RNA sequence: GUAAAGCGCACGCAGGCGGUUUGUUAAGUCAGAUGUGAAAUCCCCGGGCUCAACCUGGGAACUGCAUCUGAUACUGGCAAG
RNA sequence: CGGCCCCCUGGACGAAGACUGACGCUCAGGUGCGAAAGCGUGGGGAGCAAACAGGAUUAGAUACCCUGGUAGUCCACGCCGUAAACGAUGUCGACUUGGAGGUUGUGCCCUUGAGGCGUGGCUUCCGGAGCUAACGCGUUAAGUCGACCGCCUGGGGAGUAC
C-alpha cells in the first residue's frame, strides 16, 4: 500500500592514510498516497544497502498532512537551511508542477495538483526537508476552526 | 492519596539553589528561602495524584513499568520499590540506547541469562580458574547493568524517573519511542520532555523514598484491579 | 523613534505568543483598540481590556490551543514607509480565506470578508493567520 | 491555601541560619560519612571526625541531634558547613558566662607555651594562650606534674581572634588586622590555625582575625617536592603553624609547618 | 521477528485453524504498525501463514485500546458500526447492516464462532434495525411491567413518563434535580415520586417475601 | 559579523517618516455614476469557409484619465488640547 | 585619553519634584573632528630609530642578530584626511526565558557587622528560545518588528586608467 521513491543517491568520500574510502548516500521518501509522508537518508559502502536503510528510516518517523481532496488547503511556504520552497494549491487536472526532489515527496504524499517552486538552494535533501516542513505546518479549515473557537461555516 | 504534611516532613518542598534553577520551572516554584528555591506544594500535590492515577490505570491494563534512578544515593531504594510491585528497574547507569536500541540490548539480556543459568542450574563446576574468574566478572557486570530489566521481554509501557536532568537520555529515548514518562523534576531540571511532571526534591533520600512508595502502592493496586 | 504603533502592537502580540505569555500590555490607542476588538471577534485572542485615564494601557489576553499559539502569523501590510490601499474587488484572502486581513474602511475597521460584504475597500492594516 | 503561605512563614520562624537549632537527626551512619537532615534542601555529607570525642570512637547512633552550620548553599549538590563549628558557639557561650560572675570555672591543663602562652584545652578542643595567662604569678607549671588539673582563669583574650589564655593553678586567686600587625610578629610566634583550602601549592591556614597564611608547599613536612599537601595534613583542621614572616603591606603572612 | 523481540503485543489468538485465522495485536505507540509488520510487502509474511499448515483465511486487526475496541476488531474483516454491553456476560451484540452482514457473518458456522472467541466471551451478530427494535423493547418495559413501582394518578404519570428517560426503574440513584426542571415542581414530591418507586422496590421485595 | 556589501566618527539643510485626544475639512483613500479610453489585436459565448489556420456577430477587457455625487476608519491639511 | 597641582571647559548618570508641551527620529549634498606615518615654517633633540655605515650569518644576505646612526619621534602654528580608523556588526525606537560578575549611583532595613531587600546607568563572560551555510549571536541579537540612510551584484583586469 505504501509507495516509496528513491530521490537521489550520491557517492561521498572519507580520506584516510591509505587513500579515499567511498560510500553511498540514498535519499528516499515514502507515503501511502494520503496525508501520511516520511523521508529517509541512508548511508552504506554499497548502494543497495544504503537505499534499503533509507527505506527503513523513511518508514519510521512518518508525518501526517491534512489534504483537501487532491490538492492543498492553502498556499504554504517551507524552508530548510538553503532550500526555501513555495507551493500552492491548484485545480484538478493541473498535476504536480514541481521540480526534482520536491516533486517526488509530493507524489508519495498523494497530492495530485500543485503549483510549486523551489527558491534558493535545490540540494535534494534540504529541499525535501523544506517540503515536508511546509506540508506539516499547513493546517486545515476544521483545525483553524477548532483553534479559534468557531464553526467551519463561520470561517468559510 | 499522599498528604501534604507528609511531603513537607520528607522535604519535598525544598528545591535547588537560585543560581542553578530552570526558568521553565518558574510555575512550579513558590518562593526562595535562604537563597534556595521552594517548590509550591499546592501545585505539586494534585499533579502527583494525577500521575499516580495514570500509573494505576497503566497497571490495570497489564502495563510494564520501568523505574529509573542512577543517583547512587537512592539506587537501593528504587530497586526495592521495583521489587515490591515486581516491576522492572535501572538503578545503575542507564545504557545509552537501552530502549531505542533494544534489539541489541536484548542479546545482552540473553547472554546475561545464559551466564546466570551456567552459574546456578548447571552445577557443572570444573572450569579453568582465570576463565572462571572472567565469567564471574562478566556476570557481575551484566547483573549490575541489566538485572532489573532481564525479565522484561519487550519495551515498557511507562517510565518512572527520579531525576529528569540526570536521566535525560532515558527521557529522550522514551519520547522518541513515545513511552509515557513520569518524572520527579527539581527546580534545576528540564520538564519539557516529561509527560507527567512531578516537582519534588530529587536529591533528598526520604523524599525519594516517599515518591517511590506511593508509586509502588498504586502499581500494586492497579495489578490487583 | 517610535514611528508605527500598530506594528509595535503586532510585534508585541507575536512575541507574547512565541513566549507563551498569558497577556500582553501596551499603551492604548483608538485604532489599536479597534484592531483588538476585530481580533477578538475573529477569535485570535480571548479578551482585551483598556485601563487608565491619563495614559491608558491596552491589555490583550492571548490564546493557546493544544499548547501552541493561536496567532500563527501576524504581519503589517500598510506601514508608514509605504501605504497600501485596496479597492473592494482587489481585496485579499489570507491563507486562502482561513486567515483574515484587517482593513480600515470608511465605515470603520473590519476584516476583509466583512469589507467585501459591505462593498468597499480601504487601507490594509495587517494579515492575521 | 494560605495554609501553605502561613506554613512557609511558620517554618521560617522555626529555623535559623547558623548551627544553632539542634535539628538534624542522624539518619545514616557508615564509615567514614555521617549524614543528617536539619530541614534543609539536602542531607549533609558529614565526616566522622566531627563526631568522635576525645579518644577516637563515635558517640551518636541513629536519631541523634546536633546542629551544623549554614549561610553557604549548594556547591553543586548538598548542604552544610560542619557541626563542630556549632560547638565553637557553645564554647564561646561558656567563655562569655565568666563575665556574669567574673569567673568561668572548668578544668584547664596547660603544659607548655606554644606562642609564649601555655596551651589550655577544654573538653574536646585545645586552644592557645598568651604567656601571662597560664600562671597567675611566675609559678610556671613546668615544675608542676605534667598536664596537671586545675581550671582556667582567664588572663587575656583577643576578642576577634580566638586566642584565649587561662590561669592554671592557684585556686585562691580570684583596616583592622593590618595597622597593628605586630602581635604574633617577632620572629617565631606559633599559632593554632584551622586550614581552609589546599590549592595544590598551599594549604591556607588562616585563623587570626581576617588574615591569610600559606604554609605553601616547601616546609609542611621533611620532604620537599613530592608531597602534595592534601595527602600530608588535612582539610579543615587546627594545626601547629607559626608566622616565620609578615608583610603588613602586601598582606602576605607566610607561615610555616616544618617547625 | 518484531513479535519475538517484544515489539508486537499479541494477547489472545481466537482463530479456527483449517478455515479463518483472524487475530488482533497491540503495540507500544512508536511508529511500529503491528498488522503491517505481520503482513509485510504485499502480504509477504501473510502469504507464508496463508499456505503454512494449509489454506487458512488469516487476518490481523490493529488493536486500539481496552475491550471496547476489541469488539469491532473481532468483527473484522468486515464493517462494524456499534455494539451493546452488560456486566459479567456483556455479550457483544454486533450491530451492522444486512448488506454488510452478508460478509460480516460470512458463514453461519464459521465467522460466528471465530469472532466469538476473539474477545474470549461470545458475540451476538444483529442488524441496525434489530438494535432499534430491541432498544425500544426496553423503554416501554421499565414501563412495560404493569407499572409495579411508585404509582399515583395516571394522567400525571403519562406526562411524567413522556420526559422520563429509562422509565423510573431504580432511577433515584441518577440525577435528582433534572426532573425539577419539568413544568410543575413545588415541594419535593416528584423527588418523592422517585422515593415511591424505591418503596415499590421494597414492596417488590415484600412480594418476594410473599413468595420467599 | 566571516562569502560582494555598514561611510572612520559625528552635526545637520533639503528630503523621508512622525506620540496621544477632540473638532473640522475632504487632498490622499474608498464607493457609485457620467464622459472618454478609435478600430483591429488578446480573452468569453456564438456564426461561416468540409476542418483548421483564416474570416466573422455580440460581449468582456482596455487595470487609466477627467468630472459630478457620496463615505470619513486611516494618511494629510487647519484649529484647539 | 594615564605622575600630582591649579585655571578655563564639554558630556554622562542618579534623586526627587517643578516646568515646556511632540519641540521628535533619520539624513543625499554640506560642514566639522579624524591614529600612525608624511609635508611646510620656526624651535627642540636625552632615549629610540626608517635611511646609511661597519661586523657577523649565508651559496648569496641590498634581511633577520651585533656596533654605531640621521630624518622622525617632542613643542608651536598650518596642511594631509587615510588605517584590520574592527564588534570586520549604520543610527533611533519598541518587544521576547536566565545565571555569574565588575563598576557607579540611589531607596528602605535593628548597617545589631564586612551585611539584608530592592531600584537606576554603563559594562565582561556563559547560555535558552529564536536565528544562522555553519561558525556562532543570544535583552549590549546576528531574535521578533518599525523609520531613515549607506553599500553589494562572479573572479581577475582594478579601487587601476582617463
Amino acid at each position: 500500500e505504501l509507495q516509496e521513491k528513491l530521490i537521489a543517491v550520491n557517492r561521498v568520500s572519507k580520506t584516510v592514510k591509505g587513500g579515499r574510502i567511498f560510500s553511498f548516500t540514498a535519499l528516499t521518501v515514502v507515503g501511502d498516497g494520503n496525508g501520511r509522508v516520511g523521508f529517509g537518508y541512508g548511508k552504506a559502502r554499497e548502494v543497495p544497502a544504503a537505499i534499503q536503510k533509507a527505506m527503513e528510516k523513511a518508514r519510521r518517523n512518518m508525518i501526517n498532512v491534512a489534504l483537501n481532496n487532491g490538492t492543498l488547503q492553502h498556499p504554504v511556504k517551507g524552508v530548510h537551511t538553503g532550500s526555501r520552497v513555495f507551493m500552492q494549491p491548484a485545480s484538478e487536472g493541473t498535476g504536480i508542477i514541481a521540480g526534482g526532489a520536491m516533486r517526488a515527496v509530493l507524489e508519495v504524499a498523494g497530492v495530485h495538483n500543485v503549483l510549486a517552486k523551489a527558491y534558493g538552494s535545490t540540494n535534494p535533501i534540504n529541499v525535501v526537508r523544506a517540503t515536508i516542513d511546509g506540508l506539516e505546518n499547513m493546517n486545515s479549515p476544521e483545525m483553524v476552526a477548532a483553534k479559534r473557537g468557531k464553526s467551519v461555516e463561520e470561517i468559510l | 492519596t499522599v498528604s501534604m504534611r507528609d511531603m513537607l516532613k520528607a522535604g519535598v518542598h525544598f528545591g535547588h539553589q537560585t543560581r542553578y534553577w530552570n526558568p521553565k520551572m518558574k510555575p512550579f516554584i513558590f518562593g526562595a528561602r535562604n537563597k534556595v528555591h521552594i517548590i509550591n506544594l499546592e501545585k505539586t500535590v494534585p499533579m502527583f495524584n494525577e500521575a499516580l492515577a495514570e500509573l494505576n490505570k497503566i497497571a490495570s491494563r497489564k502495563g510494564k513499568i520501568l523505574f529509573v534512578g542512577t543517583k547512587r544515593a537512592a539506587s537501593e531504594a528504587v530497586k526495592d520499590a521495583a521489587l515490591s510491585c515486581d516491576q522492572f528497574f535501572v538503578n545503575h547507569r542507564w545504557l545509552g540506547g537501552m530502549l531505542t536500541n533494544w534489539k541489541t540490548v536484548r542479546q545482552s539480556i540473553k547472554r546475561l541469562k545464559d551466564l546466570e543459568t551456567q552459574s546456578q542450574d548447571g552445577t557443572f563446576d570444573k572450569l579453568t580458574k582465570k576463565e572462571a574468574l572472567m565469567r564471574t566478572r562478566e556476570l557481575e557486570k551484566l547483573e549490575n547493568s541489566l538485572g532489573g530489566i532481564k525479565d522484561m521481554g519487550g519495551l515498557p509501557d511507562a517510565l518512572f524517573v527520579i531525576d529528569a536532568d540526570h536521566e535525560h537520555i532515558a527521557i529522550k529515548e522514551a519520547n522518541n519511542l513515545g513511552i509515557p514518562v513520569f518524572a520527579i523534576v527539581d527546580t534545576n531540571s528540564d520538564p519539557d520532555g516529561v509527560d507527567f511532571v512531578i516537582p519534588g526534591n530529587d536529591d533528598a533520600i526520604r523524599a525519594v523514598t516517599l515518591y517511590l512508595g506511593a508509586v509502588a502502592a498504586t502499581v500494586r493496586e492497579g495489578r490487583s484491579q | 523613534s517610535m514611528q508605527d504603533p500598530i506594528a509595535d502592537m503586532l510585534t508585541r502580540i507575536r512575541n507574547g505568543q512565541a513566549a507563551n505569555k498569558a497577556a500582553v500590555t501596551m499603551p492604548s490607542s483608538k485604532l489599536k483598540v479597534a484592531i483588538a476588538n476585530v481580533l477578538k471577534e475573529e477569535g485570535f485572542i480571548e479578551d482585551f481590556k483598556v485601563e487608565g485615564d491619563t495614559k491608558p494601557e491596552l491589555e490583550l489576553t492571548l490564546k493557546y490551543f493544544q499548547g501552541k499559539a493561536v496567532v500563527e502569523s501576524i504581519q503589517r501590510v500598510s506601514r508608514p514607509g509605504l501605504r497600501i490601499y485596496k479597492r473592494k474587488d482587489e481585496l485579499p484572502k489570507v491563507m486562502a480565506g482561513l486567515g483574515i486581513a484587517v482593513v480600515s474602511t470608511s465605515k470603520g475597521v473590519m476584516t476583509d470578508r466583512a469589507a467585501r460584504q459591505a462593498g468597499l475597500g480601504g487601507e490594509i492594516i495587517c494579515y492575521v493567520a | 491555601e494560605s495554609f501553605a503561605q502561613l506554613f512557609e512563614e511558620s517554618l521560617k520562624e522555626i529555623e535559623t541560619r547558623p548551627g544553632s537549632i539542634v535539628r538534624g537527626v542522624v539518619v545514616a551512619i557508615d564509615k567514614d560519612v555521617v549524614l543528617v537532615d536539619a530541614g534543609l534542601k539536602s542531607e549533609s555529607a558529614i565526616p566522622a571526625e566531627q563526631f568522635k570525642n576525645a579518644q577516637g570512637e563515635l558517640e551518636i547512633q541513629v536519631g541523634d541531634e546536633v546542629d551544623v552550620a549554614l549561610d553557604a548553599v549548594e556547591d553543586g549538590f548538598g548542604e552544610t558547613l560542619l557541626s563542630r563549628e556549632k560547638a565553637k558557639r557553645h564554647e564561646a557561650w561558656i567563655t562569655l558566662e565568666k563575665a556574669y560572675e567574673d569567673a568561668e570555672t572548668v578544668t584547664g591543663v596547660i603544659n607548655g607555651k606554644v606562642k609564649g602562652g601555655f596551651t589550655v584545652e577544654l573538653n574536646g578542643i585545645r586552644a592557645f594562650l598568651p604567656g601571662s595567662l597560664v600562671d597567675v604569678r611566675p609559678v610556671r607549671d613546668t615544675l608542676h606534674l605534667e598536664g596537671k588539673e586545675l581550671e582556667f582563669k582567664v588572663i587575656k583574650l583577643d576578642q576577634k581572634r580566638n586566642n584565649v589564655v587561662v590561669s592554671r593553678r592557684a585556686v585562691i586567686e580570684s583596616e583592622d588586622p593590618w595597622v597593628a600587625i605586630a602581635k604574633r610578629y617577632p620572629e617565631g610566634t606559633k599559632l593554632t590555625g584551622r586550614v581552609t583550602n589546599l590549592t595544590d601549592y598551599g594549604c591556607f591556614v588562616e585563623i587570626e582575625e581576617g588574615v591569610e597564611g600559606l604554609v605553601h608547599v616547601s616546609e609542611m613536612d621533611w620532604t620537599n617536592k613530592n608531597i602534595h599537601p592534601s595527602k600530608v595534613v588535612n582539610v579543615g583542621d587546627v594545626v601547629e603553624v607559626m608566622v616565620l614572616d609578615i608583610d603588613e603591606e602586601r598582606r602576605r603572612i607566610s607561615l610555616g609547618l616544618k617547625q | 521477528p518484531e513479535i519475538g523481540e517484544e515489539v508486537i503485543e499479541i494477547k489472545a489468538a481466537a482463530r479456527d485453524p483449517g478455515s479463518r485465522a483472524k487475530i488482533a495485536v497491540k503495540t507500544n505507540d512508536k511508529r511500529i504498525d503491528p498488522v503491517g509488520a505481520c503482513v509485510g510487502m504485499r502480504g509477504a509474511r501473510v502469504q507464508a501463514v496463508s499456505t503454512e499448515l494449509g489454506g487458512e483465511r488469516i487476518d490481523i486487526v490493529l488493536w486500539d485500546d481496552n475491550p471496547a475496541q476489541f469488539v469491532i476488531n473481532a468483527m473484522a474483516p468486515a464493517d462494524v458500526a456499534s455494539i451493546v454491553v452488560d456486566e459479567d456476560k456483556h455479550t457483544m451484540d454486533i450491530a451492522v447492516e444486512a448488506g454488510n452482514l452478508a460478509q460480516a457473518i460470512g458463514r453461519n458456522g464459521q465467522n460466528v464462532r471465530l469472532a466469538s472467541q476473539l474477545s474470549g466471551w461470545e458475540l451476538n451478530v444483529m442488524t441496525v434495525d434489530d438494535l432499534q427494535a430491541k432498544h425500544q423493547a426496553e423503554a416501554h418495559a421499565a414501563i412495560d411491567t404493569f407499572t409495579k413501582y411508585l404509582d399515583i394518578d395516571e394522567d400525571f404519570a403519562t406526562v411524567l413518563v413522556e420526559e422520563g428517560f429509562s422509565t423510573l426503574e431504580e432511577l433515584a440513584y441518577v440525577p435528582m434535580k433534572e426532573l425539577l426542571e419539568i413544568e410543575g415542581l413545588d415541594e419535593p414530591t416528584v423527588e418523592a415520586l422517585r422515593e415511591r418507586a424505591k418503596n415499590a422496590l421494597a414492596t417488590i421485595a415484600q412480594a418476594q417475601e410473599e413468595s420467599l
